[PDB]
């Protein structure tokens, strides 16, 4: 049908217990329409779940499909995530499911939770029509056990546990992906406008991930560079899908008879044009080596693609490095030779 | 080595490399099997041709939890339905805390596992380390226990009682 469908109220909204491994999590939950504004959203996340306003936002994007990484690269991805993550206050955006990039964050937050105090807000945004159980999450306001063991055969992903809040969106319909993106976009836009604590007039500082990926994800990533505000993203190299050939075509800045492989129909059908007008905004591309280039730890790769990014004057990069509580990134990419500093 | 080319003993090594799907080769600082103990029995696992059930239960009787962590608990791995329940029941008549930290790991819950027939089934097991509890039983009785005695829950409130 053409989405014909019946806006009947919320019933599947509060907390729920993660029955299964080796720990004791909680993890709020909602179940709102996938054309819900964002104000609502904000509020409901500041006052019900009582999380402070971030000094920074990271949009995990990724591949919907399971994938493998080289052990080297695991650990220098996901402790530099955390280290990010945790050393500043911030919040983590991600699909929600237990599918590919986000089990790798699954088990990043597991990790690092068996060694360090303190909880990330990880939030993810998931569509409804994917859970593993529709139901025995009816209860509304109550305690739902949750069972993180699943079956291959029953067509449908289980929630991933180790997430902090969860904001589920359903257009109505059940086993397809598309319900959360628009409003994922959406509330990511008008956070990045909301005002930070500091009277500069600057908003919070949102920066984008890449772990292996698609065909979407060239897409997805060319809404960020042309955005009105630019988005600086952050790309992996290990990953071997279209993350690496991002990576790849980094180099050589404007041999398109390397567009063979396996992987879209031909070469009749190419991405060709948005991966040329991405490589056309190429100052905001930031590419992560295991130690073939500067900045080996990803933890300083995602900080340090915000400075520059802004685009903005040493004070306001000076006022983002003292409200992360961040004194080495303001000691070396501040405070250098040359910056003419304001009376 | 042999009577020249004419006589050989080609014919059987080109058998058993017919057959090369069961050979495993020890080679020191390779890519893989780096030492003799993760080789013989890793060869183990693949050799049996049997289901991931039986693999679990062969690492279970080794009491190796690594072996089981690395080569058994992998991604998709198809576990059939009421099996990590036995093997959780296992783990725990054999006092292997370790599997058992690992299945608790790995998706099992002990609030859908426990219940009374299993946990009755638990208090008369006759493997692992000896215990006194069979001493007591009797002592709450008062004697006049008859042989094969069968432990119900209402026998262990009495003793926890006393």
């Amino acid at each position: 049908i053409s989405k014909h469908t019946q806006l009947s109220p919320t019933d599947a909204f509060g907390t729920i217990e993660f029955q299964g491994g080796g720990h004791s999590n909680k993890a709020m939950y909602v179940r709102v329409s996938f054309d819900t504004k964002p104000d609502l959203l904000l509020h409901l996340m500041t006052k019900e779940w009582q999380l402070e306003l971030p000094k920074l936002l990271i949009s995990v994007h990724g591949g919907l499909q399971n994938f493998e990484l080289q052990p080297k690269l695991k650990q220098v991805f996901g402790k530099g995530l955390i280290k990010a993550a945790m050393t500043t206050g911030a919040w983590i955006f991600t699909g929600g499911v237990n599918t590919g990039v986000i089990r790798h964050v699954g088990d990043a937050l597991k990790d690092h939770a068996s060694k360090s105090r303190g909880k990330i807000c990880t939030i993810g945004i998931a569509p409804w029509g994917i859970v593993e159980n529709q139901e025995d999450l009816i209860g509304r306001d109550v305690v739902r056990p949750y069972q993180t063991m699943s079956n291959p055969m029953s067509k449908l992903t289980v929630l991933n546990s180790m997430h902090s809040h969860f904001i589920l969106a359903d257009n109505g319909t059940t086993g397809k992906y598309g319900a959360e993106v628009k409003l994922r976009r959406q509330l990511e836009k008008h956070i990045s406008l909301q005002k930070i604590n500091t009277r500069i007039g600057q908003g919070v500082p949102v920066v984008a991930l890449i772990v292996e990926g698609g065909p979407n994800v060239i897409s997805i990533v060319l809404e960020y560079l042309r955005d009105t505000p630019p988005v600086p993203v952050v790309v992996c190299d290990g990953s071997g899908r279209a993350s690496d050939i991002l990576a790849f075509g980094h180099k050589y800045s404007e041999v398109t008879i390397q567009k063979t492989f396996t992987y879209t129909r031909t070469q009749a059908q190419h991405l060709f044009i948005i991966l040329m007008e991405c490589m056309k905004k190429k100052e905001l591309i930031t590419v992560f080596r295991m130690g073939s280039e500067g900045h080996q730890d990803i933890d300083l790769a995602i900080l340090t693609a915000l400075l520059k990014g802004a685009n903005a004057s040493a004070p306001d990069q000076l006022s983002l490095a003292l409200a992360w509580n961040r004194v080495d990134i303001a000691r070396s990419q501040i405070f250098i030779y040359g910056q003419q500093w304001p009376v | 080595y042999t009577r020249t080319q004419a006589q050989h003993l080609f014919i059987i090594l080109m058998e058993c490399m017919k057959k090369k799907e069961l050979i495993t080769v020890f080679r020191m600082g390779s890519e893989g099997h780096q030492d003799i103990d993760l080789a013989i029995l890793t060869a183990l696992l693949k050799g049996a041709n049997a289901s991931a059930p039986d693999q679990l239960s062969l690492a279970l009787a080794w009491n190796r939890v690594d072996i089981a962590r690395s080569q058994i608990f992998i991604y998709g791995q198809q576990w059939p339905v009421g099996s990590l329940e036995q093997a959780m029941l296992d783990a725990l008549v054999l006092d292997r805390v370790d599997f058992v930290k690992l299945l608790i790991e790995n998706g099992v819950s002990m609030h859908r596992f426990l219940t009374i027939s299993r946990l009755e089934e638990l208090y008369n097991t006759r493997h692992g380390p000896s215990n006194t509890l069979y001493h007591l039983v009797r002592d709450v009785k008062k004697g006049n226990l008859p042989p094969d005695y069968r432990i119900s829950l209402i026998d262990i409130g009495l003793v926890i009682e006393y």
